[PDB]
């Protein structure tokens, strides 16, 4: 069951590149695409993310999209840049100027058909296509605007496939332009309709973790992307290695999404150290559920968990893992909705991530995620009430009505979460 | 001699069936390549074991079994396993995309694409039968294929084999090893559409098997292999009468006659003893009275429940090993004066006993130790309705909010089928309470 | 940190137990419908025993014994005493009772013994009652003609022990706690629910119920506060009046009756090998005749304690019944027996 | 305590001990429901493609 990966825009490609660098190491694939591993568990499910070519080369099933050549030239010149299929580099020249309208309606529309031809070529040779996973940010123009355009057209051609995304949420703490709330609000509505699973990665949380926890006074995007790499590897562990729980995108969605629109997840990772000490299973569990280890910048105690997916990696006592997971739920049962029995599923993988004897990845569908949408909505309204900066968008054909609707759409999403929190 | 065809559906059904047929071969002396030296009639025969095995001109004994799964990974292991030579490819049916723990996906969407293929492969085995008795269907409640495709297969089997009996071996969902949050949905959906099509169903609660493995075998974190080896022992004790010479439960019809006075109430409680860990260097062999008394301890039942707070409608004792009728009656008399065993007023307070002298067979290197005598009790007690109550309660909690219901409607299933199936379970619980309580 | 739920708001005994558990700082109460609990203070009617003991990693305890109603129902108790060989048809401490359904049923058997009392000169006053209004008549026709308008007709103790001064009736209430191990603990403190009206053998002075005394009795609370006499005072009276002790004259028979009843049903209700554990507080009610003989009147499955004893008893429930299963960081008399 | 119907053979024996005496839809209908479910699927997908077309 193959997965087709897509990374669009600056953020999507810089994070997408680190993702392939991380999992390529975990599966024993070198920069040239040759396998040099010592465990058959590395190759048992290598097909989910890699294509097998001539000479026993493993080529990532990845499509690199952007309206500017800048970031993609960086990837092609990066460490694992040579591993990507050259034909899968689809890029324009104008750029999107951090403008959702440019990526979704003008500049992006001109290039989207080229991307769909590569997606179709990758899908045609798939024995059993699970679906797609997209990495992108919501505050820019290409990943946000054209990314959601791709999602809509991909759904039209592949309506019976799962759509998964890693979506980086903008934050004034780590901001490039003032229009990011506009772009994020327009994109969130697209994700509410056209994705089955979206990992909400908040640049605010990534910054706080680098600053407060990792002790990085001046965090860079590279430092933020290191957290996303480790998180993306953890959330996809059940897809890349043999297992029983959440082993594919659909079964994951069936376990995690009780209502179609409430499919935005809080990812968490443990440990997060600044390092040679062994971490006990009780410690992994406490940190994994600690708000300080999650990437959405939302307090789980301000809401309730609809569903939870836990993944432990490394050689450890699976009996002790079961005990610790049961202790978390039984000691804090008030934070798990009681009308979804046994809503916490736990998976264990023998192969740990690089540089760690054992780790833990947290995937939570909590109603506290509304705090993230409320935040974006407040910032959006602060400018929209004065129609500030709208000319950048009306100049591309958009009408104010479309902004009013996106605003109302997200306030509905917030109300829907608040409904199930009581 | 009348043949029986086994049908394994989904991961649970396939892997459990894989364990049972392995155990069958060890019991009948059939080697992995299908050869059976003790069988002197080459290429044919109407022996008791021929109810489960056909014979080729080359002397191969082939199980009268069919394996069905919507994804190929689990049945592929059978294609390349120790007993790959037993089966031929026509018996192993695999799709490419599974039901994703979605009953509606296994019943309507994907099931409709393969239902005619499975029935055709079943027809090929039925055509080799001179007097087909019926079918034994293995599957889980929680899986999308085990629950969804089984109910479609059970419907069609009633259409194509209206006069044949059908027995179920159903795996009841347990969170300690469950893989989906919606398993309560699938459990009730499949029970609703399958109830009228099953003559006798043996439920096995993974919770009970799990604790029995941890408690009596000293397995810290039991795996499916641990669970299935123990399950195949119970399944073997239940089918032994069909595969060996005897007079009790000699055909599928007799299971319904002896255990099911009421058609809807066709879920007998299975209790097995003793379960001894093979890691213990020596263990005091248990007597007839000791193992018969263990048939009334909830800790040994396939489903945790309290038979003391219910009433019995039937009761069969299946002994394997060094057992003589005199010892059984002595044990029964003692237990009757020390146990709470209430029968329904319209049923005799008695026990149908069957004894097979061959003691239980254990897989070499497995976890179960060899014992001189074992027993499996099949008691139709109203107490087993506690499992329905548990299941129906979890169903109510989620369905009140319509949680996950969109996954089923998205496959063409209507929301009304949910309440229709729940109402059927509500009536089922009411039937049990009428028969069991005053 | 242990967890518990409350599913019976009308429980005055466990409302105090709930208050004590919280005060320990190591018990956290949950919503009444939360499954991840260690302890359930369940409801009286239709407690879902079938849903208990199915929570991985949770030792679950409930404050009721499934099947204990066999002992705490008028008709159930009679049937259990007549049919169980342990108690036998011949029972020296239980009044001759019969189960009569309104127009199995024991009408004809009740009249046979009634006829012998009419045949040979003997006291023929009986009392009719049910679990749901009582009639004390010496004519069988009045009793039966009253039930039509399930009941139990038993012999009325015509020669009861009468306290002086007063010449009045009374009954003895004993509180018995049975833990998960089926240890039988008899609370050292009992209460005599007395009648403030003199006994007239020719219904306020015959029924010792607290509600009847507080509403229908004219001399309510004259002799003792709230028509409740505790053992210390009663024991002194027995010494001053009858030259005996409460232990010798009454307490021996009470402990005997308590053991016999609870040991009888033990095989049916024990949770020794069960996936969940049970304990329960019982309220036994006794009648003492002028011969200093004790008679069992009924057993209560959801009893209320006396005002002065709520603190001591509820604390004892936590000690031996709750903390024994869930340890934190004697006022009972253990009635030993063969398990 | 009555034992009845004792049957013996080389591999074992059976009997009954008594302690006390007492005191379908056609293939047509199935095809309709299966094809009916597929219809609701197609109608839902058609509405999605109509929504995406707008
Ligand atoms: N006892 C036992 N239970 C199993 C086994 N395999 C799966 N299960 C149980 O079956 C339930 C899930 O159903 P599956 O059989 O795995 O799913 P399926 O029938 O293949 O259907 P799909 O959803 O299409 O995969 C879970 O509750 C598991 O605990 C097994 O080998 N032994
Ligand atoms: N057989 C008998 N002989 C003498 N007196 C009797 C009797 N049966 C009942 N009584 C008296 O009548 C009253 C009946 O009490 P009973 O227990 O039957 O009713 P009840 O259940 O409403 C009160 P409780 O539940 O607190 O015991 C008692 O107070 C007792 O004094
Ligand atoms: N975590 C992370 N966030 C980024 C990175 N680059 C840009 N962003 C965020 O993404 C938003 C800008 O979108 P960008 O991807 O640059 O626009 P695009 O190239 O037109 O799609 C801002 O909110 C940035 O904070 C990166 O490398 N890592
Ligand atoms: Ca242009
Ligand atoms: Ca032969
Ligand atoms: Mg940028
Ligand atoms: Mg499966
Ligand atoms: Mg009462």
């Amino acid at each position: 069951r193959e997965i087709v990966h897509i990374q669009a825009g600056q953020c999507g490609n810089q994070i997408g590149a680190k993702f392939w660098e991380v999992i390529s190491d975990e599966h024993g694939i070198d920069p040239t695409g040759s396998y040099h591993g010592d465990s058959d568990l590395q190759l048992e499910r290598i097909n989910v993310y890699y294509n097998e070519a001539t000479g026993n080369k493993y080529v990532p099933r990845a499509i690199l999209v952007d309206l500017e050549p800048g970031t993609m030239d960086s990837v092609r010149s990066g460490p694992f840049g040579q591993i990507f299929r050259p034909d899968n580099f689809v890029f324009g020249q104008s750029g999107a100027g951090n403008n959702w309208a440019k990526g979704h309606y003008t500049e992006g529309a001109e290039l989207v058909d080229s991307v769909l031809d590569v997606v179709r070529k990758e899908s045609e040779s798939c024995d059993c296509l699970q679906g797609f996973q997209l990495t992108h940010s919501l505050g820019g123009g290409t990943g946000s605007g054209m990314g959601t355009l791709l999602i809509s057209k991909i759904r039209e051609e592949y309506p019976d496939r799962i759509m998964n995304t890693f979506s980086v949420m903008p934050s004034p703490k780590v901001s490039d332009t003032v229009v990011e709330p506009y772009n994020a609000t327009l994109s969130v509505h697209q994700l509410v309709e056209n994705t089955d699973e979206t990992y909400c990665i908040d640049n605010e949380a990534l910054y706080d973790i680098c600053f407060r926890t990792l002790k990085l006074t001046t965090p860079t995007y590279g430092d933020l992307n290191h957290l996303v790499s480790a998180t993306m590897s953890g959330v996809t562990t059940c897809l890349r290695f043999p297992g029983q729980l959440n082993a594919d995108l659909r079964k994951l969605a069936v376990n995690m999404v009780p209502f179609p629109r409430l499919h935005f997840f809080m990812p968490g990772f443990a440990p997060l150290t600044s390092q040679y000490r062994a971490l006990t299973v009780p410690e992994l569990t406490q940190q994994m559920f600690d708000s300080k280890n999650m990437m959405a910048a939302c307090d789980p105690r301000h809401g309730r968990y609809l569903t939870v997916a836990a993944i432990f990696r490394g050689r450890m006592s699976m009996k002790e893992v079961d005990e610790q997971m049961l202790n978390v739920q039984n000691k804090n049962s008030s934070y798990f909705v009681e009308w979804i029995p046994n809503n916490v599923k736990t998976a264990v993988c023998d192969i740990p991530p690089r540089g760690l004897k054992m780790s833990a990845t947290f995937i939570g569908n909590s109603t506290a995620i509304q705090e993230l949408f409320k935040r974006i909505s407040e910032q959006f309204t602060a400018m929209f009430r004065r129609k500030a900066f709208l000319h950048w968008y009306t100049g591309e054909g958009m009408d104010e009505m479309e902004f009013t609707e996106a605003e109302s759409n997200m306030n509905d999403l917030v109300s829907e979460y608040q409904q199930y929190q009581d | 001699m009348r043949e029986c065809i086994s049908i394994h559906v989904g991961q649970a059904g396939v892997q459990i069936g894989n364990a049972c047929w392995e155990l069958y071969c060890l019991e009948h002396g059939i080697q992995p390549d299908g050869q059976m030296p003790s069988d002197k009639t080459i290429g044919g025969g109407d022996d008791s074991f021929n109810t489960f095995f056909s014979e080729t001109g080359a002397g191969k004994h082939v199980p009268r079994a069919v394996f069905v799964d919507l994804e190929p990974t689990v049945i592929d292991e059978v294609r390349t396993g120790t007993y790959r030579q037993l089966f031929h490819p026509e018996q192993l049916i695999t799709g490419k995309e599974d039901a994703a723990n979605n009953y509606a996906r296994g019943h309507y969407t994907i099931g409709k694409e393969i239902i005619d293929l499975v029935l055709d492969r079943i027809r090929k085995l039925a055509d080799q039968c001179t007097g087909l008795q019926g079918f034994l269907v293995f599957h889980s409640f929680g899986g999308g294929t085990g629950s969804g495709f089984t109910s479609l297969l059970m419907e069609r089997l009633s259409v194509d084999y209206g006069k044949k009996s059908k027995l179920e071996f159903s795996i009841y969902p347990a969170p300690q090893v469950s893989t989906a949050v919606v398993e309560p949905y699938n459990s009730i959906l499949t029970t609703h559409t399958t109830l009228e099509h099953s003559d006798c169903a043996f439920m096995v609660d993974n919770e009970a098997i799990y604790d029995i493995c941890r408690r009596n075998l000293d397995i810290e974190r039991p795996t499916y292999t641990n669970l299935n080896r123990l399950i195949s022992q119970i399944v073997s004790s239940i089918t032994a009468s069909l595969r060996f010479d005897g007079a009790l439960n000699v055909d599928l019809t007799e299971f319904q006659t002896n255990l099911v006075p009421y058609p809807r109430i066709h879920f007998p409680l299975a209790t097995y003893a003793p379960v001894i860990s093979a890691e213990k260097a020596y263990h005091e062999q248990l007597s007839v009275a000791e193992i018969t008394n263990a048939c009334f301890e909830p800790a040994n039942q396939m489903v945790k429940c309290d038979p003391r707070h219910g009433k019995y409608m039937a009761c069969c004792l299946l002994y394997r090993g060094d057992v003589v009728p005199k010892d059984v009656n002595a044990a029964i008399a003692t237990i009757k004066t020390k146990r709470s065993i209430q029968f329904v007023d319209w049923c005799p307070t008695g026990f149908k006993v069957g004894i097979n002298y061959q003691p239980p067979t254990v897989v070499p290197g497995g976890d179960l130790a060899k014992v001189q005598r074992a027993v499996c009790m099949l008691s139709n007690t109203t107490a087993i309705a506690e499992a329905w109550a548990r299941l129906d309660h979890k169903f109510d909690l989620m369905y009140a909010k319509r949680a996950f219901v969109h996954w089923y409607v998205g496959e063409g299933m209507e929301e009304g089928e949910f309440s229709e199936a729940r109402e059927d379970m509500a009536a089922l619980e009411k039937d049990y309470e009428e028969v069991g309580v005053d | 940190m242990y967890t518990f739920v409350v599913r019976d708001e009308n429980s005055s005994v466990y409302a105090e137990v709930s208050r004590l558990l919280l005060a320990t700082g190591q018990w956290k109460r949950l919503r009444k419908d939360n499954p991840r609990f260690n302890l359930m203070l369940g409801e009286r009617n239709r407690l879902p025993f079938g849903r208990l003991g199915h929570e991985p990693g949770l030792v679950q305890l409930v404050n009721y014994y499934r099947g204990a109603d066999k002992l705490c129902r008028k008709a159930s108790l009679v049937k259990l005493i007549k049919t169980s060989p342990e108690l036998s048809e011949s029972c020296t401490w239980f009044p001759e009772s019969y189960v009569i359904y309104p127009t199995t049923d024991e009408r004809e058997v009740f009249l046979a013994a009634y006829n012998r009392r009419r045949e040979g000169r003997e006291g023929n006053v009986w009392i009719a009652k049910s679990s749901a209004g009582i009639l004390i008549s010496s004519e069988a026709s009045e009793l039966l003609d009253f039930i039509d308008e399930v009941h139990v007709i038993q012999k009325y103790l015509e020669k009861p022990l009468l306290l002086e001064p007063g010449h009045r009736k009374f009954d003895i209430r004993s509180w018995v706690l049975v833990d998960h191990l089926y240890n039988i603990y008899l609370y050292r403190e009992g209460v005599l629910r007395t009648s403030s009206e003199p006994y007239n053998s020719a219904k306020t002075c015959h029924l010792t119920n607290h509600c009847i005394q507080k509403e229908y009795s004219k001399n309510y609370g004259r002799y003792e506060e709230g028509n409740e006499m505790f053992f210390e005072e009663f024991n002194q009276y027995l010494m001053d009046a009858l030259n005996t002790t409460l232990e010798n004259s009454i307490l021996l028979q009470i402990k005997h009756i308590i053991r016999s009843c609870l040991m009888c049903i033990e095989p049916a209700i024990s949770t020794k090998h069960l996936h969940y554990q049970s304990f329960q507080l019982f309220g036994f009610d006794f009648m003492v005749d002028e011969e200093l003989k004790v008679w069992l009147i009924e057993v209560n499955g959801a009893p209320a304690c006396a005002q002065k004893l709520y603190a001591e008893l509820c604390q004892g429930i936590v000690d031996v019944a709750i903390s024994s299963v869930f340890p934190l960081a004697s006022i009972f008399i253990k009635l030993h027996h063969h398990h | 305590m009555e034992v009845i119907e004792l049957n013996k053979c080389t591999s074992g024996q059976s009997f009954e001990v008594i302690l006390k005496p007492p005191s379908d839809p056609s293939l047509e209908e199935i095809q309709k429901k299966l094809e009916a479910a597929e219809e609701r699927r197609k109608y839902q997908e058609a509405e999605l493609l109509k929504h995406l077309a707008e």
